[PDB]
C-alpha cells in the first residue's frame, strides 16, 4: 500500500535531470521487459491490486472499451497460467503498446482521498 | 497401619467374614449417622423366640 | 468419612448468603427492566374501507 | 451470499406475518415508574385465581394414583403379616 | 377517542419529579450487582 | 482395512487375553454360610447345601420354569452348589439366603429364586449359565 | 452495518445473542432450557478438571477418586457438583420434554429439533450409564456388568459381540480404560448435536405458550431475556449450593462409597433415581430379547409422536380432556419410577404391566382419538345453525 | 393434521341426528364456554394452526378487515397473557359472536387440494 | 430451489464443502493447505485412539507406551503415525506460511486470516513442545525445565506463575498431570482457531498466483478441486506411510525413549528439528529475558508485515530482484536453523548474531526500501516523460 503520487514525483525528479534519465532509463527498461508480464501479454495497468477503495473508485470510472479489453486480457491470462505455456511472438504487447492508461483516474481519485483525509481534521489555524 | 499385613491375617482370625473399612461405613449404608447408633445399640442379648 | 464439614458448612453459607443476595437483586432488576414492556397499552382503530 | 430456505419468520423487517395497519402502542420509560407498584395484589390475588383455575385437572389424577399405590401398600402389608403361610401360598401359583 | 387522547398511566406513575432520584437508585444497585457478581467470580 | 486395524487395536490385548486360574478349599466353608468367590471378572457361588436343600433343589416342577434344567446337570456334587455368579435376568448377583423360595432374592428386582438357583418369574427366559470345572480331591478348581 | 453486525465474528454473535427475535409471551419454562444448556457445560469444565486430576487405572482408580475426595484443595467440592450436576441435568431434561410436548411444540414447523432432541436423549442416556460406570464401586462395574448381559441379548450372534464390546471373558484396564475414555467423548458428540439443535432451533424460530402465530410482535433477546436467564440460572445454583453444601450426597444412594470388591454385592441394588421407569418397562414385559426392544420403542416413540396428533389446534391449553389425560400420564411416569424404586413381588407386577400398557396405549391410541373427539365437539358446539 | 371436510361430514352426520345432537349438544356449548379462550377475547378460528401450506393458501384470501381484527385480537391476547390478567366482562367475546369466519375459505381450499392430488396421480382404468 | 439447498444441514455442507466459487489458477500449494487440515484430522484422531490405552500417571507414562509397543495389537502404529504426523504437520505449516508469505497473501482484505494464522502459529510454537515434556525421556525433562523457566525473569513476579506451572515448588506429578492435560486439551483451541481461519477464508475467498483480480472465472470446489486434494493427499499418504513404516528413526530423534533419570546422560541434548530456527536467535543475544523478548520479536516480525511493504503489485512472481532477496531470506533460515543445531563455538556463536541480523533485516528495512525501488523502476519504464 504505497500512494502513487510520491512514485509520480520520484519520477518526474529523475526523468528531467539529463544524466540520470540518460544513465537509468535502459536499464529501467531491460529490467521491465525481463520482469515477466510482458512475456505473458499483460498490460502494466493491470497486475496492481484491485481491493483497496481507490482502485474502485478508479476503475469504475474507466471507459467500456478499455474494461473490456482489461476483461479479456485477464481472463486469457489466468487460461494460459493454468495451461502452463505462453502465447506465440504474435499477439503480445510491443513497448509502445504498453502506453499507461490507468494513471489520470488514480491521480485524481488519490488527491481526492488525500484532500478529504487531510481537510476533515483540519486545525482552527492559530 | 493395622495388625494384618495387608489383609491377610483378618479372615484368618474373624472365624468367618471380613472386617469392613470404617472409613467409609458412615455413608456405606442408607440412615446415616443414627443406623450405627442403632445397630450397635439395638441388638438384644437373646434371639427372639423360634429363632 | 468427612473431614470437611465445618470448612463445608462455613463455605455453604457464604455461598448461600452471596446467591441470595444475587438472586434478590436479579428479582429487582428483571421487575424493573421489563416495567416499560410489561405495561404497554395497545388501541385498535378499524381502518377506513378502501383497500 | 445466497438467500436462505423458504421459512414463515426471518429478520426484522419481513416477520412475514399478516400486515396490519390500525394498531397504536403506548409505553413509558421503566424509570418514570414504580418497579414494585402491584407486587402483592399480584402475587395474592392472581396466584389464588390461577390455582383455583389449575385447581380442576390436576389434584384428580394424583389422587387416584395415590390412592393405588396406597392400596397396593395395605395389600402388600396385610400379605406378609399372619397370612404368609397360607394366603401367600395360594397367591404365588 | 384518537391516537393523542393517551390512555390513563396513573397507576404505575410516581412522584411528578422524573429527575436523577430514580437514574441514580437504579445505577447504584446495577454497581452493587456489579460488585457482588465480579466477587462471586473472582 | 483401516477401521478394522483401528478397531483391533482397541479391542482386548494381550495380558486380558490370559485367564486367571485359584483354588478355594471346601473345608472350612460354614455349613449354614455362604462363601462368594471371583473368577476371571466374575463372582462363583460356593455354597454348602443342606441335605433338605438338596430335595427342594432336586424337586421342582419343570412346568413352572421356561427352561427345563435339572439339578444333577448344573453340578456334580449334590452336596456342594458351585455355580458362577452372573444373573442373566439382568447381571446382578441375587442376594443370597432370601425370597419366597427360600434360595436367593435378586436386588435390583425383588425377583425370587430357587436354591438351585433356577430363574423362577421375570423377563428371562434363559435359566443362569453353567460353567465346567474338574475335581481334584478335597479342592474342585473352577476352571 | 454497524461495527457489531459488519465484522463476521461479531455478526454470529449479534445473530444468536445480541439480537434474536423471540416472542414475548415467553413463560418461565424456556429459559428452563437454557439452564439445562448452561448447567451441562458446567458439567462438561468440571468433567475437565476431573480428567486433569483423575486417574483411571483398577489399581489407582479408586485410590484416585478419593485423592480428589480428600488430598486436594477444592477436591470433595468437585465429586459433589458432578454428583448434583447430573441429577439435575436429568431433572431439568425431563422438565424439558414435559414442556415440549404440553405445549405442542413437536409440530410441523420443528420435527426436525423434535428428532434431533430426541436423539440426544437416547445417546445421553447412553452416556450416564456409562459415566455411572467409570465409579468402579461395588455397583457402578455390577450394573455395567448388568447392561453388557442386556446387550448381550443380540440374536443370530452370543459371544463374538459381546466379547469384543466387553474386552474379552474377564475385566481387566482395556475395558475400564475404554469406558473412561468412551464416557469423556460421548459428551463431545452431545456438544456437537447441541450445536446443530441450536442451528435448527434459530432457523426455525420459538413457539408460544398460547399455541399460535408469534410473528405478530417479536423482542431482541438481549438485554430482555438475558437477565431472566440470569435470575433462573442464580435460583438454579441457590438450589445447587443447597444440596451440594448442606446435603451433597442425598440424591445419589449410598452404594457407590465402597471400595472395588465385585466379590459381595450389597443387599441394597437400585438404579439411579432417572432410570427407574425404564427399569420398570423392562421388568414389566416377561422377555429379555423383546423387554430390551419395549424398552428402546419407549425410548423412541417420541419419533412416532408427531403425525399422530390430530388435533387441529396446537398445543394443550384451550383443550381440557386432552391436558386431563396428560396430566394422567405424568402421574403414571412417576407412579411407574416409584413402582421401579421397590421390588418385585405381588400385586406390584399387576399394576406395573397395566400402567405400562396404559403408557403405550396412551402414546398410540388416546390422543388421535381425543384430538378427534376434540375437534368435532369444537365444529359442532359453535355452530348453532 | 386432519382434514377439515371430514371435520364437516362428521359435523353434518350430528346436527342431523335428533337424539344424539340432543344429548351432546349442550354438553358441547358448556365444554365451549369452559375451554377459556373466550375469556381472553380470541375467535375460534383465530386458535388453529397457521403453519403448513394450506392454512396459509386460506390466509392469503381474508379480506383485510378480517386479516387487522385477528392480528389485533393476536397482540391483545399476547399482551393480555404477558400479564397473567384477564379483562373484565367488557372485551369477553359473547356467546353468538364466536362465529366461523374463516370455515368457507378452508374448506374450498381443502377440496381443490384434494381433488388437485388425486388427479394428478390418477390411472386411465375404467 | 433443490432440496440439497433447502435443509439446513446440507444447505451448510453445499455452500462450504460442495459449492465454492474457487479461483481457476490454483497449484498444488493451495490443495497444500486442506492437506494439512486433514493431517491435524488425522493426527487429532490418532492421538485419541492412543490415550484410550495410555495411563496418565508419571511412573506408568513411558511403560504406558512400553506396554503400548509390547502388549496391545498394531500398538506400534498409532505412536509412529502419530509422530511423524506431527512432524509433517510442522513442515507441510512452515510450507504453507510460506506460500502465503510469497504469493502476497497478506494484503488488505486477509489480515483477519494473517492474524488468525499467526496467533495458530503461536499456539503451535508450544501444544508440540508441551506434548514432546509429556513424553518424560531423556531431553524431555531439560526441555520443560526450559519452557518452565523462560518466564521467571519478569519483574516482581518471578516465583508465583512458575509455582502454579510446576503444581508446587518443584517438578513432580502435577507437572507431568497438568501437561498431558493441556497438550490434549489446547488442539480443541486449535480446532476452534481453524474453524475461524476456515470462516474468514470463505467469507473473503482464495487469491491468485497472478496477483490480478479472481473474481473472473471460478470453478465449484466438488468434482474439481476435490480430485486435487484427493491427489495430494494420496501423494503425502504415500510417503508418510513409506517413512513409517520403513525408516521410524528418521523424523524423530532417538532421545526420548530413555526413562527420566538425571544421572547418566550425553552431551548430544538437541531439541527437535522444527525448534531450531527459533532456538538459534535464542542464543545470540547474551541475556536471559532478552532472549523471551527476542522470541516475541521474531514472532511479531509475522505480524508486522501487513501495512510494512510498499508493493503496490501483489505477490513477487512478477517482480525482477524481490523475489532473489526472498529466496535469500529462506536460505537464510535454513542456514540459521542448521548453525543452531551445532553447538557454541567460533565463528557459529559469531555467525548468530549476523544471522539473527538479516533474518530481522528482511523483515524491517529491506522489504520497504526493495519495494519503493521496484514501484519506481516500473514506474519509469512504462512511461517516456
Ligand atoms: C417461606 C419462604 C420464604 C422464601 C424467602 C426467599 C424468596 C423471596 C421471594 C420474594 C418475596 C415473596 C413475595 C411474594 C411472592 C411473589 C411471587 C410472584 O409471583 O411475584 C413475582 C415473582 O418474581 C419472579 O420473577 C419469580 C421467578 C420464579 C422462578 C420460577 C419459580 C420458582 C419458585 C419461586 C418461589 C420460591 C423461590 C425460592 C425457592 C427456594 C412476579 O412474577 P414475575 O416477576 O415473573 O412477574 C410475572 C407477573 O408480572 C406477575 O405479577
Ligand atoms: C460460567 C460463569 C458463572 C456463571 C454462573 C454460574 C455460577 C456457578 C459457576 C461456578 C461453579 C461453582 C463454583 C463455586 C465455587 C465456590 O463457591 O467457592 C467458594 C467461594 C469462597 O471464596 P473464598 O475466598 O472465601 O475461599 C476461597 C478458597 N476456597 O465463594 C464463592 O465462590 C461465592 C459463590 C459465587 C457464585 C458465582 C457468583 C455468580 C456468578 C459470577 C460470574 C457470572
Ligand atoms: C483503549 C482500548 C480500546 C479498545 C477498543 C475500542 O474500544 O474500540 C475500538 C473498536 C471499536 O470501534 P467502534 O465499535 O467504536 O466503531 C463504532 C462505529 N463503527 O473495537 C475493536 O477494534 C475491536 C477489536 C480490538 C482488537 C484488539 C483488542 C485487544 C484486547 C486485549
Ligand atoms: C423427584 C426428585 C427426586 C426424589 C427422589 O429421588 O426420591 C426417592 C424416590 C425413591 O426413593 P426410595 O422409595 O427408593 O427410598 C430410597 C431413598 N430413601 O425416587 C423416585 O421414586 C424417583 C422416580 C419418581 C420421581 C421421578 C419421576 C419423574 C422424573
Ligand atoms: C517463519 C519463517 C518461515 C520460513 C518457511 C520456509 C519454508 C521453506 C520453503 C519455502 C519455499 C516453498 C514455499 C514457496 C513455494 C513457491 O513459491 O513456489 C512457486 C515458485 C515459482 O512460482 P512461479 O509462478 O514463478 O512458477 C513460474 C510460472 N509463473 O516455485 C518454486 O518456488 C519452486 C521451489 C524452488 C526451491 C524452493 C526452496 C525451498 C525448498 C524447501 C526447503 C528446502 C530445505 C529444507
Ligand atoms: C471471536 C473473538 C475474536 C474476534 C476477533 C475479531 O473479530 O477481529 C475482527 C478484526 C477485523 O475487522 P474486520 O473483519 O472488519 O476487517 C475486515 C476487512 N479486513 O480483526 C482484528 O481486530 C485484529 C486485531 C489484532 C488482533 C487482536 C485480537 C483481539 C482479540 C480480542
Ligand atoms: C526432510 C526432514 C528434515 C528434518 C530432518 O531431517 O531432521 C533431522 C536433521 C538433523 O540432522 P542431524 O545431523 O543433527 O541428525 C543427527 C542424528 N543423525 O534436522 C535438520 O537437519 C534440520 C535442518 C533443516 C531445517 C529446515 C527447517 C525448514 C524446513
Ligand atoms: C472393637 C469393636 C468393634 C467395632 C466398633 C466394630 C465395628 C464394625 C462395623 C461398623 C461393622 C460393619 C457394620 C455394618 O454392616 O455397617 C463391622 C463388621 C465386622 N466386624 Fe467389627 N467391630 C468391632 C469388633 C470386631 C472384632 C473383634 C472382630 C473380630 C476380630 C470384628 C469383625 C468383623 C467382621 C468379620 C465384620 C463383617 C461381618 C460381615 O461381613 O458379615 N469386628 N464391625
Ligand atoms: C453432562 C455430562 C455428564 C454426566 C450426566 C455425568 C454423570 C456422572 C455421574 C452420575 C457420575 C458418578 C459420580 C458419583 O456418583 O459420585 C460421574 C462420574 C465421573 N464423571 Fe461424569 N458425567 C458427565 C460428564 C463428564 C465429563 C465431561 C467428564 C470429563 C472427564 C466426566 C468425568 C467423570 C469422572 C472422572 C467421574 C468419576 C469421579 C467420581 O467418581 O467422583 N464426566 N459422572
Ligand atoms: C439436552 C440438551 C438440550 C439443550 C441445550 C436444548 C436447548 C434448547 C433451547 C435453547 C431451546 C430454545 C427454547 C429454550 O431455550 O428452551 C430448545 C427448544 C426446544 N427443545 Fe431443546 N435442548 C436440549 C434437548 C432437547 C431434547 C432432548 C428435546 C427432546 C424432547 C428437545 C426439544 C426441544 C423442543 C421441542 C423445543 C421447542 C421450544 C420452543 O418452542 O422454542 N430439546 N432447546
Ligand atoms: C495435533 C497436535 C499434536 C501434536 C503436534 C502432537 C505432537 C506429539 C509428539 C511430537 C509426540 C511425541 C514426542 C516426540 O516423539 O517428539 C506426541 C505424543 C503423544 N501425543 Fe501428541 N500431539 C498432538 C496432539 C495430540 C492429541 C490431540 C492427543 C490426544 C489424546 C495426543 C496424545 C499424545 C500421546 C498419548 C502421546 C504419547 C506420548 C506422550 O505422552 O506425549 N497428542 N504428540
Ligand atoms: C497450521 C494450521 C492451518 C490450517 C489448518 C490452515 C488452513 C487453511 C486452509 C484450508 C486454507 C485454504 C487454502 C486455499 O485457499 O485453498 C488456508 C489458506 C490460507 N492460510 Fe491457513 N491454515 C493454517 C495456518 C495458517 C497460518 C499460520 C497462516 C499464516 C499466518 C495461514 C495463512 C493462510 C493464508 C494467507 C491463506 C490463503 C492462501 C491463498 O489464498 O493463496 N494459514 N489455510
Ligand atoms: C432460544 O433463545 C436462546 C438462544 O437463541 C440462544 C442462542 C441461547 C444461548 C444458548 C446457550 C447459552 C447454550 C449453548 C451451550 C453451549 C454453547 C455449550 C458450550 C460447550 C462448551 C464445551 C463450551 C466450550 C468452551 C471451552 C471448550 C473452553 C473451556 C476450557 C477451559 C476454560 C480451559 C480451562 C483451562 C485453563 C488452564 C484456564 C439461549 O440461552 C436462548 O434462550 C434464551
Ligand atoms: C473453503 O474451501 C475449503 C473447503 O470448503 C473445505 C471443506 C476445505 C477442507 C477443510 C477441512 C478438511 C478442515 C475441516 C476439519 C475439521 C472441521 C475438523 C473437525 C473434526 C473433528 C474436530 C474431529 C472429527 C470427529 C470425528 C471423526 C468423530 C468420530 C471419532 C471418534 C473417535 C468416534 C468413533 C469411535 C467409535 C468407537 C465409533 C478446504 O481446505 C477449503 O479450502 C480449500
Ligand atoms: S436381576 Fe435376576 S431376578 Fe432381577
Amino acid at each position: 500500500p504505497q500512494s502513487f503520487t510520491s512514485i509520480a514525483r520520484i519520477g518526474d525528479y529523475i526523468l528531467k535531470s539529463p544524466v540520470l534519465s540518460k544513465l537509468c532509463v535502459p536499464v529501467a527498461n531491460q529490467f521491465i521487459n525481463l520482469a515477466g508480464y510482458k512475456k505473458l501479454g499483460l498490460k502494466f495497468d493491470d497486475l496492481i491490486a484491485e481491493e483497496n477503495p481507490i482502485m474502485q473508485t478508479a476503475l469504475r470510472r474507466l471507459p467500456e472499451d478499455e474494461s473490456y479489453a482489461r476483461a479479456y486480457r485477464i481472463i486469457r491470462a489466468h487460461q494460459t497460467e493454468l495451461t502452463h505455456h505462453l502465447l506465440p511472438r504474435n499477439e503480445w504487447i510491443k513497448a509502445q503498446e504498453d502506453v499507461p492508461y490507468l494513471l489520470p483516474y488514480i491521480l485524481e481519485a488519490e488527491a481526492a482521498a488525500k484532500e478529504k483525509d487531510e481537510l476533515d481534521n483540519i486545525e482552527v489555524s492559530k | 497401619p493395622g495388625p494384618y499385613p495387608n489383609e491377610q491375617a483378618a479372615r484368618a482370625a474373624n472365624q468367618g467374614a471380613l472386617p469392613p473399612d470404617l472409613s467409609l461405613i458412615v455413608k456405606a449404608r442408607h440412615g446415616g449417622c443414627d443406623y450405627i447408633f442403632s445397630l450397635l445399640t439395638g441388638y438384644p442379648d437373646e434371639p427372639p423366640a423360634g429363632v | 468419612a468427612e473431614p470437611e464439614h465445618d470448612e463445608r458448612k462455613r463455605l455453604g453459607l457464604k455461598t448461600v448468603i452471596i446467591l441470595s443476595s444475587l438472586y434478590l437483586l436479579s428479582i429487582w432488576v428483571k421487575k424493573f427492566k421489563w416495567a416499560g414492556i410489561k405495561t404497554r397499552k395497545f388501541v385498535f382503530n378499524p381502518p377506513k374501507p378502501r383497500k | 451470499g445466497p438467500p436462505s430456505g423458504k421459512t414463515y419468520m426471518g429478520w426484522w423487517g419481513h416477520m412475514g406475518g399478516p400486515k396490519q395497519k390500525g394498531i397504536t402502542s403506548y409505553a413509558v420509560s421503566p424509570y418514570a415508574q414504580k418497579p414494585l407498584q402491584g407486587i402483592f395484589h399480584n402475587a395474592v390475588f392472581n396466584s389464588f385465581r390461577r390455582f383455583k383455575s389449575q385447581f380442576l385437572y390436576v389434584l384428580i389424577p394424583a389422587g387416584i394414583y395415590w390412592y393405588w399405590w396406597k392400596n397396593g401398600n395395605e395389600y402388600n402389608e396385610f400379605l406378609y403379616s399372619k397370612a404368609g403361610r397360607e394366603e401367600l401360598e395360594r397367591v404365588n401359583v | 377517542k384518537s391516537t393523542y387522547r393517551t390512555p390513563n398511566f396513573d397507576d404505575v406513575l410516581k412522584e411528578n419529579n422524573d429527575a436523577d432520584k430514580g437514574r441514580s437508585y437504579a445505577y447504584f444497585m446495577v454497581g452493587a450487582m456489579g460488585l457482588l457478581s465480579s466477587a462471586g467470580a473472582k | 482395512s483401516t477401521v478394522e486395524t483401528f478397531i483391533s487395536s482397541m479391542t482386548a490385548t494381550a495380558d486380558v487375553l490370559a485367564m486367571a486360574k485359584v483354588e478355594v478349599n471346601l473345608a472350612a466353608i460354614p455349613l449354614g454360610k455362604n462363601v462368594v468367590v471371583k473368577w476371571q471378572g466374575k463372582p462363583v457361588f460356593i455354597r454348602h447345601r443342606t441335605p433338605h436343600e438338596i430335595q427342594e433343589a432336586n424337586s421342582v416342577d419343570m412346568s413352572a420354569l421356561k427352561d427345563p434344567q435339572t439339578d444333577a446337570d448344573r453340578v456334580k456334587d449334590p452336596q456342594w452348589l458351585i455355580m458362577l455368579g452372573i444373573c442373566t435376568h439382568l447381571g446382578c448377583v441375587p442376594i443370597g439366603e432370601a425370597g419366597d423360595f427360600g434360595g436367593w432374592f435378586c436386588p435390583c428386582h425383588g425377583s425370587h429364586y430357587d436354591i438351585s438357583g433356577r430363574i423362577r418369574k421375570g423377563p428371562a427366559p434363559l435359566n443362569l449359565e453353567i460353567p465346567a470345572y474338574e475335581f481334584d480331591g478335597d479342592k474342585v478348581i473352577v476352571g | 452495518m454497524a461495527f457489531r453486525k459488519s465484522n463476521v465474528y461479531l455478526s454470529l454473535v449479534n445473530s444468536y445473542i445480541i439480537d434474536s427475535p423471540q416472542p414475548s409471551s415467553i413463560n418461565y419454562w424456556w429459559n428452563m432450557g437454557s439452564l439445562l444448556g448452561l448447567c451441562l457445560v458446567i458439567q462438561i469444565v468440571t468433567g475437565i478438571f476431573m480428567a486433569m486430576h483423575y486417574s483411571s487405572n483398577i489399581e489407582l482408580a479408586f485410590s484416585s477418586v478419593e485423592h480428589i475426595m480428600r488430598d486436594v484443595h477444592n477436591g470433595y467440592i468437585l465429586r459433589y457438583l458432578h454428583a448434583n450436576g447430573a441429577s439435575f441435568f436429568f431433572m431439568v431434561m425431563f422438565m424439558h420434554m414435559a414442556k415440549g410436548l404440553y405445549y405442542g411444540s413437536y409440530r410441523s414447523p420443528r420435527v426436525t429439533l423434535w428428532n434431533v432432541g430426541v436423539i440426544i436423549f437416547i445417546l445421553t442416556i447412553a452416556t450416564a450409564f456409562l459415566g455411572y460406570c467409570c465409579v468402579y464401586g461395588q455397583m457402578s462395574h455390577w450394573g455395567a456388568t448388568v447392561i453388557t448381559n442386556l446387550f448381550s441379548a443380540i440374536p443370530f450372534v452370543g459371544n463374538d459381540i459381546v466379547s469384543w464390546l466387553w474386552g474379552g471373558f474377564s475385566v481387566s484396564n482395556p475395558t475400564i480404560q475404554r469406558f473412561f475414555a468412551l464416557h469423556y467423548l460421548v459428551p463431545f458428540i452431545i456438544a456437537a448435536m447441541v450445536i446443530m439443535h441450536l442451528m435448527a432451533l434459530h432457523i426455525h424460530g420459538s413457539s408460544n405458550p398460547l399455541g399460535i402465530t408469534g410473528n405478530l410482535d417479536r423482542i431482541p433477546m438481549h438485554s430482555y431475556f438475558i437477565f431472566k436467564d440470569l435470575v433462573t440460572v442464580f435460583l438454579f445454583m441457590l438450589i445447587l449450593a443447597l444440596f451440594v453444601f448442606y446435603s451433597p450426597n442425598t440424591l445419589g444412594h449410598p452404594d457407590n462409597y465402597i471400595p472395588g470388591n465385585p466379590l459381595v454385592t450389597p443387599a441394597s441394588i437400585v438404579p439411579e433415581w432417572y432410570l427407574l421407569p425404564f427399569y420398570a418397562i423392562l421388568r414389566s414385559i416377561p422377555d429379555k430379547l423383546l423387554g430390551v426392544i419395549t424398552m428402546f420403542a419407549a425410548i423412541l416413540v417420541l419419533l412416532v409422536l408427531p403425525f399422530t396428533d390430530r388435533s387441529v389446534v396446537r398445543g394443550n391449553t384451550f383443550k381440557v380432556l386432552s391436558k386431563f389425560f396428560f396430566f394422567i400420564f405424568v402421574f403414571n411416569f412417576v407412579l411407574l419410577g416409584q413402582i421401579g424404586a421397590c421390588h418385585v413381588e405381588v400385586p406390584y407386577v399387576l399394576m406395573g404391566q397395566i400402567a405400562t400398557f396404559i403408557y403405550f396405549a396412551y402414546f398410540l391410541i388416546i390422543v388421535p382419538v381425543i384430538s378427534t373427539i376434540e375437534n368435532v365437539l369444537f365444529y359442532i358446539g359453535r355452530v348453532n345453525k
